[PDB]
RNA sequence: UGAGUAGCGAAAGAGGGGUGAGAAUCCCCUCCACCGAAUGCCUAAGGUUUCCUGAGGAAGGCUCGUCCGCUCAGGGUUAGUCGGGACCUAAGCCGAGGCCGAAAGGCGUAGGCGAUGGACAACAGGUUGAUAUUCCUGUACCACCUCCUCACCAUUUGAGCAAUGGGGGGACGCAGGAGGAUAGGGUAAGCGCGGUAUUGGAUAUCCGCGUCCAAGCAGUUAGGCUGGGAAAUAGGCAAAUCCGUUUCCCAAAGGCUGAGCUGUGAUGGCGAGCGCGAAGUUCCUGAUUCCACACUGCCAAGAAAAGCCUCUAGCGAGGUGAGAGGUGCCCGUACCGCAAACCGACACAGGUAGGCGAGGAGAGAAUCCUAAGGUGAUCGAGAGAACUCUCGUUAAGGAACUCGGCAAAAUGACCCCGUAACUUCGGGAGAAGGGGUGCUCUGUUAGGGUGCAAGCCCGAGAGAGCCGCAGUGAAUAGGCCCAGGCGACUGUUUAGCAAAAACACAGGUCUCUGCGAAGCCGUAAGGCGAAGUAUAGGGGCUGACGCCUGCCCGGUG
RNA sequence: UCUACCCAUGUCCAGGGUGAAGUUCAGGUAACACUGAAUGGAGGCCCGAACCCACGCACGUUGAAAAGUGCGGGGAUGAGGU
């Protein structure tokens, strides 16, 4: 399990932009990953000390276009609080 | 009017579940003929 | 030890109970309890095979020593206890070595007396001997058939049997109901009379009390329907027009013997 | 077609502004009205995005709709401590070997699964539109780990560790009544802030509002439960210092538990009120909650296992204690949850397990009006005919209608007084049926509780007087009596026509069964009967209690 | 998953009456019976909310509802409801 595949994408929202100021970041991570290797991955790949990680996952929202009634993909969101005096991220 | 149906996911799965069907002999035929018919929702 | 409730409500109109002076304690010894969940007349596959049963007050089993195997160790008895499994009452007797045991409390037993169980024990109330040592014409209880199996034959409240004589490998003993039997001479019985002699005279007043004891209602065959009992049916209250009265499953049920006539034990029963 | 007819699904809105093409229906404001042991506040099963923001109004909405539980685009659920997992077991299920069976398979030992139970460490303030014991703030606690620190023991006459093995515990029922304490309430006194009015009067014992704070840490306690020591050891599969059983000696100490109360936790927060922020005490009342199944009584005699303590068997050269520094995973977490999101085909007068559930009068969670809080209920307005339905009064008579007092009317609360025939002596009995009930003074009545007092609260009585036709001035809480069949009684039944004289019943009787009981399910293994033993189980019949239960065995069994 | 029965384990029942059995006191007796108070708190006990049931009437009967609503009723510490 390479760390680079654990973190899929970030999320850009009003609340994400909020948490950026107080040094809490948001990441879409692998569904199977747990609270530990996400921490280890962010540490390894950004070289930044981290304080705490909180994980929460959404169900797949149902949607309808035209005549078809599929289901959106499931999501597992991650919140990472970085320690004080640490480097930021792009 | 406590009507004839009362939903309970635990019991629904425990009786009509795929495990419960696969366990017994007759459930295997039930799944077999459902698959033969080609039903989408194979088991409860 | 039988008292009457003065009729205050209508339920207690006819009522008797047994005050528990014969009992000496209320809390049992934790060690000898065992779990017991009431089956309620249901077989292993779940079907019902015993009518008129189920739904009593929950009870905990106390393992009784029916074998009396431990021989020669002087036993002291200090309790008489209530036990809701069988009519009789039991006694927790503690031995010299230091392990305790339960025993059917016999009539005339009191806290503090001694107990012996060897094949040379003195003959008093509470002692147990192999029948060969027992002398003729002495009341006895808690008899068994196969030696070492433990007493089976006289165990309910106030029940007793009398030894009518020894004649060889077996012995002649008069069980309750008087049907004298031939029994092996190497079996161990308990001398005396079972000590709850007044249990018969109870007058259960309420239906609810029988239900507490765990006896379901019994419906007559007559008021059934034709398909569900050989008596059911008929307009009005009908007499049973089926020659012999019959059981729910077809057999007659008045005055005819039922024990498979070829069985081996019969040759010992027939002493009579 | 019926036909622009029935229906538009219990209910109070009124008005002024706003938006808008269009407004009874959407938004804001002011009154008014409804629930308030709920129509309130949390939380299950369950629903699965319906939750929030911004847009739209074809369809859904029994009307309209600019509106939303509809459509479209975005957004939203953060846990070492909450619930469930890596902890335990009940019923039941599965089941290696096996037992049985034409085949499939049935049964079941070892063993495992299985909460609705047991054990188990975080709480009170803040915060946005959606989350919050999860995010932030201050204080904590739990399990484990050591690059580290100090205090100590011995590195075999071994320090330390402790078992998937014993033993103790966990460990249990129902009802009743004391006591102790606390939620909670009263605003009684005091305190702080604001106000003194225009309708006749009120700087006055005048009006409105508020009047507190954990978990943890250290003490203390109402209390409850406990006797303690010494020697021995036919037992607890092996051990024994543990447990148990004996014998000798002292008799209150010591021990375990303990709601709560004290300080700190609080130099902080919250706090009426215009980002700041006053006072923040005492008194009175007081539990459906806790001490606590603690005590008493009763019989119907009231789970298991692991967590935990302890005993050795055993391991043992490095460990113990405390600091300091760290680690702590998975799933749930949005929203409705007495409702328009659940179950009833519906935005349906139905049903939906738990916790909290205030004030005035009161015994009360009843009754009526109200608090926090929520709601005005999805078709309207205007005529005020019949007829139908739900209600309110009716002169005189009063059950004359009627199959039948069906329905309706009448009594109803509390305190005094008297209560019959019969009776199984309990009952019958709230029998019947009479009297009083308001308000003021004598009174901060005797007297009682509370407290050192001050004060607060409870209030038997009488004696004077004052009112109205009417004093439990409303809401709501027995109609009664005499006889008789049937059934002793409480209870149960034809969900969805029939709740009864039918069923059951305790009691009685007959009969079967000597225990691999009989009887019953199954073919059989297996069971129930029963870890029960003729004072017990099965079956037939009758049905409290009192007096009794006659003759016939020719026939059928 | 409705319903009948049963097993395991939890949970609910505002408030007020009656007053059993025993027990203490006093008398009573040689002693025992017994008599009167006090205490006591039992009942498939009584009245009555939640809860459950469904006896009467009316309405409804192409209903709000494929069995209900409104006003009265029965049980309400038990064979209880859930």
């Amino acid at each position: 399990k390479d760390p680079r595949d654990v973190l899929k994408r970030p999320v850009i929202t009003e609340r994400s932009a909020d948490l950026m100021t107080e040094k809490k970041y948001t990441f879409e991570v692998d569904v199977r990953a747990n609270k530990t290797e996400v921490k280890d991955a962010v540490e390894s790949i950004f070289g930044v000390k981290v304080d705490k990680v909180n994980i929460m996952n959404y169900k797949g929202k149902s949607k309808r276009v035209g005549r078809y009634t599929g289901m959106t993909s499931r999501r597992r969101k991650a919140i990472v609080k970085l320690t004080a005096d640490s480097k930021e991220i792009e | 009017m406590k009507r004839t149906f009362q939903p309970n996911n635990r019991k629904r799965s425990k009786v009509h579940g795929f495990r419960s069907r696969m366990s017994s002999k007759n459930g295997r035929l039930v799944l077999a003929r459902r698959r033969r018919k080609g039903r989408k929702v194979l088991s409860a | 030890a039988i008292k009457k409730y003065k009729p205050t409500s209508n339920g207690r109109r006819g009522m008797t109970t047994s005050d528990f002076a014969e009992i000496t304690t209320d809390k049992p010894e934790k060690s000898l309890l065992a779990p017991l969940h009431k089956k309620g007349g249901r077989n292993n596959q779940g079907k019902l095979t015993v009518r008129h049963q189920g739904g009593g007050h929950k009870r905990q089993y106390r393992v009784i020593d029916f074998k009396r195997d431990k021989d020669g160790i002087p036993g002291r008895v200090a309790t008489v206890e209530y036990d809701p499994n069988r009519s009789a009452n039991i006694a927790l007797i503690n031995y010299a070595d230091g392990e305790k045991r339960y025993i059917l409390a016999p009539k005339g037993i009191q806290v503090g007396t001694e107990i012996m169980s060897g094949p040379e024990a003195d003959i008093k109330v509470g002692n147990a001997l192999p029948l060969i040592n027992i002398p003729v014409g002495t009341v006895v209880h808690n008899i068994e058939l196969k030696p070492g199996k433990g007493g089976q034959l006289v165990r309910s409240a106030g029940t007793s049997a009398q030894v009518l004589g020894k004649e060889g490998k077996y012995v002649l003993v008069r069980l309750n109901s008087g049907e004298v039997r031939m029994i092996l001479s190497a079996c161990r019985a308990s001398i005396g009379q079972v000590g709850n002699e007044q249990h018969e005279l109870i007058n259960i007043g309420k239906a609810g009390r029988s239900r507490w004891k765990g006896i379901r209602p019994t419906v007559r065959g007559s008021v059934m329907n034709p398909n569900d009992h050989p008596h059911g049916g008929g307009e009005g209250r009908a007499p049973i027009g089926r020659k012999s009265p019959m059981s729910p499953w077809g057999k007659p049920t008045l005055g005819f013997k039922t024990r498979k006539k070829k069985n081996k034990s019969d040759k010992f029963i027939v002493r009579r």
